[PDB]
């Protein structure tokens, strides 16, 4: 039971007690990403006007 | 002194921001008009407070916030309501339709067409800080905003500010307050996209919260609001010590270095006390041993589960109002003669502990009673799996049917997108059972 | 109406208790993945606990305490014993045993020698036996290297404990013997004792001089029945019941049943289940739990009472399921899902 | 501002629909001439949802009045609140469908649709952000049916990202004008599964049975029918006409309602029916009990006969939302067999303060059950008990069609039938 970096101020105080002692995707990558899902909406709404036109 | 920007998407972040800062705002006294009496410095400060607020020539002090939401009702609010005066209409941003719960909505169709404009908004803020700390997000995982254009947006960020530090608030979906059934999808597909961006993240369990409200504040059936303003208040717990003086967590930096040794294991269980209702005739008021010992009380947990059968990596205790390090190492030393506190192996039994001489500060009109002393425990458990397991079963029972599927592959994503999500999941929880377990 | 889920074939125990819940009309089985249960009678091992206690509107049920296997294994045992305040290292009705792990993988091997040297310099009886939790393997003997030898021969954890080499016989026969006692504790973690008891008695004739033959050295009711020869002939299936066993103290040895072994068995059982209450409770806790348990104690020809080991799926004898199912029902089910004497079980008071 | 275009076509899709207007006119308190006379805010909230906002504060409905005679608009337009409706938005012939599939998706509506897309273009061009669609229509005639999916088609492919809904009037020889709706029905249901979000299906017979058993209406007539209608509409459209969170935009419905493209027809309850102990006040458990209730129910299918896949309750009126979870609560926990194991939390709750007109509270049902396989099933043995004979083949072989089109729409509803019992296992 020990207590360590004691600091104190106006508005408080903090300290440590210890009992025990131990034992990311490019902007280029998002864009692909982004523009894949787009183009396999548009693979999907062209299906379904080829559809409707049939 | 270093900045902090804060960052709301879907109705969940934008509602929880705004009970925020009305906290914040009542905690600084500033009123709703932006002015701030106290601040003797006239439009320029680098006082604690200035971490969360900017300040113009004329005195107004404008929080260093933005507003995202794909539809712009819940934003409306925020435009016309007490504290609309704070901020000024480039901060807040609304679409014109929302994502229809479907994260393949929120990342894909409509954030693919909003996330420029959005990084430019945050570009704002940012070059009117000398030194940002980095960011904290609120959204919830059940939206398909706040699932969806979120992990985009932690996406991006992570692209445009490397070095910053990026925290999350986030809301676990639960069914008692929520008539969307496919949350559990967008859960496990905002967890997956967003988990090597987010250095720290604090779920909370609206099953908790509603639970608390019922419970400590009598109401049969708690609206958003009283939601909110009681978890505004763990969250300006969990704040104070960047907008006020101190010396424990100053910064977003020292969030992980306190709560998160290892990087993926970065969810903290937080437990809050006392929650006391206002209609009570008087409330006795608690000891430091008493609300301290009620941090191990799942009833108080903002995730309902057992630390008793978890081990854990950290714990910060953060008290506000009449408290000493007299008593609160007092209480420590009777709660491990009875409390079940199982630390691993490879890091030091112990607590950090921050106080703050300021009591808790309460909305007027509000549910929660003025107490003179609280108390927030930040503590990493491998109990929290608890959570991720629940969350990933409901998951494996609609996705066997592939039930639902069909809405999310129209928006352009790819099925197998579902299942590179779980599989993380599935190594995520494995890395709680091998950290926590024997 | 009521619904449960029965996620645990094997149990016999519960199986009844499931067709009772079916007699009463009131209860309803779902299949055993519907989350929408009141009672969960769970399978014995990986019971997911965390998936209890979040159907909103249901109040939750299960017959087992997370955490209560840390009584319920052999190394386990030892541990909470040894490490336990409550239960300190000089508990006094638990066979002195140590922890040894086999040398392919703490460790109290150490530990262990220097109290075998210690018998085996001061002339005492120096026999201890090795047992694990994968049994059906289970090894006694004299001699510290054929244990250890034994041990590294498997691959999972044991346990050495000191045999008790002054057991008490039955006559006629000279006979060994041990006692399973049924300890039901429910959601408010009252404890409560089965009148009913059993002691599985071995049919053969007690021998110090020859370990080699665990015939009738092991009471285990399935080695009995397999290995032994004079099988059911004392009694029917070598099973005593208490309303006997009690008699036998009196004409012989002049005592009750009540004054001689049970006052120490009910002592024991309080010992270990409050010792590990603040660990395993249920009564802030989201569900609730409840479980039967099965204590197995040694008594030796000194009416001294010894822990042997604490089962966390018993099953019962088969002249008293009804009885002690119907109790489960009763004191565990009914009490927190009431339908719309005399008791058989024994309230051992505690303080919370 | 999701503003909802409303068509309503041919005869029982033009009376419904009629109905309809007048009965949520009253509940924003929108007069028969368009003015505003209501006491709550509330009732203009929402109000652009459904009307268009003219000079002088009139509010005008959003609806466009399809048909390829003149008969029943006239009525509309002479009605109660016919006056209400944009002149522009009637569109009709002088042909008629003579109750002939063909007829309004071939050749006499295929003269018709341009002009009606005319009107369709001209409400959604002045929309700020249009939600979707909503059609009024029977399946058993001509032009609801026939003309009907025609517009749907037409309009999917204007506006393919839009959520489109309707209201379906299947037909039941019970309450039967011809022989050939089971012909009629079946060709439509086929357009419906692929070019629909959501349909409410409403079975005649259902409605027949609850005049006359439940609310003891010795000769029920389609004016009877039609308020039920009425009022089932008012119900399931609360969610979108009043401040709410659940289900409050179309596609979030279809996204919590519709776990699979082609299953997407809902069985539509409304709670009370009572017959006139009318005044009696109705209990939070009553409303559920019935609401749940077959007999309340507006498919003609016995829910007990499947699973649900997804369910909405709506509740209206002053109550105690504590009793209101306690009672759907127990309804769940109580009947856990006929709901999927798989899909956690399939059934969600809504309240809405403002009750409907006359009533102190009420409770609105709608539910995507594999038990509506059974109602497909009906409508597929009448078409063959027919069609095996080519019987009144030629009412249709003499628009152009052949036979191999009535073919595929059996085998196409026969497949639909097969995918509802493979999810009810
Ligand atoms: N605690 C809390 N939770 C909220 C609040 N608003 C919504 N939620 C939760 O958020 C989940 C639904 O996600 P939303 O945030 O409403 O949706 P969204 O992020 O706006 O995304 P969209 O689908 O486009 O509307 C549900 O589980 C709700 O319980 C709120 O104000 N407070
Ligand atoms: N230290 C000891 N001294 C004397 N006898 C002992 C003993 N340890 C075990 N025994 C004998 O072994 C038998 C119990 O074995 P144990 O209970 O450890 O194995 P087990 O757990 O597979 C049987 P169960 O769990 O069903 O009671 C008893 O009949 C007892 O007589
Ligand atoms: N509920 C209801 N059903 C109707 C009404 N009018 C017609 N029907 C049913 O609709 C079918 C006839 O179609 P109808 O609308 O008259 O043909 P259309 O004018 O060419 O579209 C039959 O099944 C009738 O029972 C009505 O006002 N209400
Ligand atoms: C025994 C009562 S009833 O059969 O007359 N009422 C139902 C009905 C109403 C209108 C109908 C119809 C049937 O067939 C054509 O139009
Ligand atoms: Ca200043
Ligand atoms: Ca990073
Ligand atoms: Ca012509
Ligand atoms: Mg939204
Ligand atoms: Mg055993
Ligand atoms: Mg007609």
């Amino acid at each position: 039971m020990e207590v360590i970096e004691l600091n104190k101020c106006t508005s408080g105080q903090s300290f440590e007690v210890i009992l025990k002692p131990p034992s990311d995707p490019s902007l280029e990558e998002i864009q692909k990403k982004l523009e894949a899902a787009e183009e396999r909406r548009k693979y999907q709404e062209a299906e379904l006007l080829k559809h409707l036109a049939e | 002194m270093r900045e902090c920007i804060s960052i709301h998407v879907g109705q969940a972040g934008v509602q929880i921001g705004n009970a925020c800062w009305e906290l914040y705002c009542l905690e600084h006294g500033i009123q709703p008009d932006g002015q701030m009496p106290s601040d003797k410095t006239i439009g320029g400060g680098d006082d604690s407070f200035n971490t969360f607020f900017s300040e113009t020539g004329a005195g107004k002090h404008v929080p260093r916030a933005v507003f995202v939401d794909l539809e712009p009702t819940v934003i409306d609010e925020v435009r016309t309501g007490t504290y609309r005066q704070l901020f000024h209409p480039e901060q807040l941003i609304t679409g014109k339709e929302d994502a229809a719960n479907n994260y393949a909505r929120g990342h894909y169709t409509i954030g693919k067409e909003i996330i420029d404009l959005v990084l430019d908004r945050i570009r704002k803020l940012a070059d009117q800080c000398t030194g940002l700390q980095g960011f904290l997000v609120f959204h919830s995982f059940g939206g398909g905003t706040g699932s969806g254009f979120t992990s985009l947006l932690m996406e991006r960020l992570s692209v445009d500010y490397g070095k910053k530090s990026k925290l999350e608030f986030s809301i676990y979906p639960a069914p008692q307050v929520s008539t969307a059934v496919v949350e559990p999808y967008n859960s496990i597909l905002t967890t997956h996209t967003t988990l090597e961006h987010s250095d720290c993240a604090f779920m909370v369990d609206n099953e908790a919260i509603y639970d608390i409200c019922r419970r400590n504040l009598d109401i049969e059936r708690p609206t958003y609001t009283n939601l909110n303003r009681l978890i505004s208040q763990i969250v300006s717990s969990i704040t104070a010590s960047l907008r006020f003086d101190g010396a424990l967590n100053v910064d977003l930096t020292e969030f992980q270095t306190n709560l998160v040794p290892y990087p993926r294991i970065h969810f903290p269980l937080a437990t809050y006390a006392p929650v006391i209702s206002a209609e009570k005739a008087y409330h006795e008021q608690l000891s430091v041993a008493e609300i301290t010992n009620a941090c191990f009380e799942p009833a108080n947990q903002m995730v309902k589960c057992d630390p008793r059968h978890g081990k854990y990596m950290a714990c910060c205790l953060l008290y506000r109002g009449d408290v000493v390090p007299k008593d609160v190492n007092a209480a420590i030393a009777t709660i491990k003669t009875k409390r079940s506190i199982q630390f691993v192996d490879w890091c030091p039994t112990g607590f950090k502990v921050g106080i703050n001489y300021q009591p808790p500060t309460v909305v007027p009109g509000g549910d929660l009673a003025k107490v003179q002393r609280a108390v927030c425990m930040l503590s990493n458990t491998t109990a929290i799996a608890e959570a991720w397991a629940r969350l990933d079963h409901k998951f494996d029972l609609m996705y066997a049917k592939r039930a639902f599927v069909h809405w999310y592959v129209g928006e352009g994503m790819e099925e197998g997108e579902f299942s590179e999500a779980r599989e993380d999941m599935a190594a995520l929880e494995k890395d709680y059972e091998e950290v926590g377990v024997d | 109406m009521y619904t449960f889920v029965v996620r645990d074939e094997n149990s016999s125990v519960y199986a009844e208790v499931s067709r009772l819940l079916l007699a009463t009309g009131q209860w309803k089985r779902l299949r055993k993945d519907n989350p929408r249960f009141n009672l969960m009678l769970g399978e014995r091992n990986r019971l997911p606990f965390g998936r209890l206690g979040h159907e909103p509107g249901l109040v939750q049920l299960v017959n087992y305490y997370r955490g209560a296997d840390k009584l319920c294994r052999k190394a386990s045992l030892v541990k909470l014993i040894k490490t336990s305040p409550e239960l300190s290292e000089s508990c006094t009705w638990f066979p002195e045993s140590y922890v040894i792990y086999p040398t392919n993988l703490t460790d109290e091997r150490e530990v262990f020698l220097a109290a075998y040297n210690r018998r085996r310099e001061g002339r005492e009886g120096n026999v201890w036996i090795a047992k694990s939790s994968a049994g059906a393997g289970i090894l006694i003997s004299s001699e510290a290297s054929e244990l250890l030898d034994f041990i590294d021969e498997q691959g999972q954890v044991h346990v050495i404990q000191k045999y008790l080499e002054k057991p008490l016989l039955l006559e006629p026969g000279h006979r060994k013997f041990d006692i399973r006692s049924w300890v039901l504790v429910d959601h408010l973690y009252n404890i409560y004792l089965y009148r009913e008891g059993v002691l599985r008695t071995s049919s053969e004739p007690y021998n110090s001089a020859n370990f080699q033959d665990k015939t009738c050295h092991l009471t285990n009711h399935c080695i009995q029945k397999e290995y032994s020869k004079n099988y059911g002939r004392y009694e029917e299936g070598n099973e005593m019941f208490f309303e006997e066993f009690n008699q036998y103290l009196m004409d012989a040895l002049n005592t009750t049943l009540e004054n001689s072994i049970l006052l120490q068995i009910k002592h024991i059982i309080r010992s270990c289940l409050m010792c590990i209450e603040p660990a395993i409770s249920t009564k802030h806790l989201h569900y609730q739990s409840f479980q039967l348990f099965g204590f197995d104690f040694m008594v030796d020809e000194e009416l001294k009472v010894w822990l042997i080991e604490v089962n966390g799926a018993p099953a019962c004898a088969q002249k008293l399921y009804a009885e002690l199912c119907q109790g489960i029902v009763d004191v565990a089910i009914s009490s927190v899902f009431p339908l719309a004497p005399t008791s058989i079980f024994i309230k051992l008071h505690h303080h919370h | 501002m999701r503003e909802i275009v409303h068509i309503q076509a041919g005869q029982c899709g033009n009376q419904i629909g009629a109905k309809f207007w007048e009965v949520i006119s009253d509940e924003h308190g929108i007069d028969p001439t368009g003015s505003y006379h209501g006491d709550s805010d509330l009732q203009l909230e929402r109000i652009n949802v459904y009307y268009n906002e003219a000079t002088g504060n009139k509010y005008v409905p959003r609806a466009i009045l399809v048909d390829l005679e003149p008969g029943t608009m006239d009525s509309v337009r002479s009605g109660p609140f016919g006056q209400i409706f944009r002149p522009d938005n009637f569109v009709f012939g002088q042909s008629g469908a003579g109750n002939n599939w063909a007829k309004g998706h071939y050749t006499e509506g295929a003269e018709l649709v341009d002009s009606v897309l005319d009107v369709v273009r001209k409400e959604s061009e002045s929309c700020d952000c249009l939600q979707g669609f909503q059609l009024t229509h029977s399946l058993g005639g001509g032009t609801g049916s026939g003309m009907g999916t025609l517009l749907i088609s037409k309009i999917r492919e204007e506006y393919p990202d839009r959520i489109m809904n309707t209201f379906s009037v299947m037909p039941s020889p019970k309450v039967s004008d011809t022989v050939v709706e089971p012909y009629n029905a079946t060709l439509s249901v086929h357009q419906l599964v692929e070019n629909t979000d959501e349909t409410y299906c409403i079975d005649n017979e259902a409605l027949y049975d609850i005049c006359f058993r439940t609310l003891k209406l010795t000769t029920p007539t389609y004016g009877d029918l039609n308020h039920l209608v009425s009022a089932t509409m008012s119900g399931v459209t609360t969610c979108l006409r009043f401040p709410g969170q659940l289900n409050a935009d179309l596609r979030k419905l279809a996204v919590n309602m519709v776990p699979f493209p082609r299953l997407h027809f809902f069985m539509p309850g409304f709670a009370p029916l009572t017959s006139r102990q009318q005044y009696r006040a109705l209990t939070v458990p009553e409303l559920t009990q019935q609401m749940f209730d077959s007999k309340n129910m507006m498919a003609a299918c016995d829910p007990r006969h499947g699973r649900y896949l997804t369910v909405a309750a709506i509740f209206r009126g002053r109550m105690s939302m504590k009793e209101v979870d306690e009672q759907m609560l127990n309804v769940q926990n109580k009947n856990s067999s006929y709901f999927v194991e798989w899909i956690p939390n399939n059934v969600k709750t809504a309240v809405c303060d403002i009750p409907p007109r006359g009533l102190k509270m009420s409770a609105t049902f709608i539910g995507n059950s594999t038990a509506i396989q059974e109602l497909f099933k009906r409508i597929s043995e009448q078409f063959t008990a027919m069609f095996r004979r080519k019987a009144f083949l030629h009412w249709y072989t003499g628009e152009g069609m052949d036979e191999m089109e009535f073919t595929e729409a059996e085998s196409n509803m026969n497949d639909l039938v097969s995918e509802y019992q493979q999810y009810q296992d």
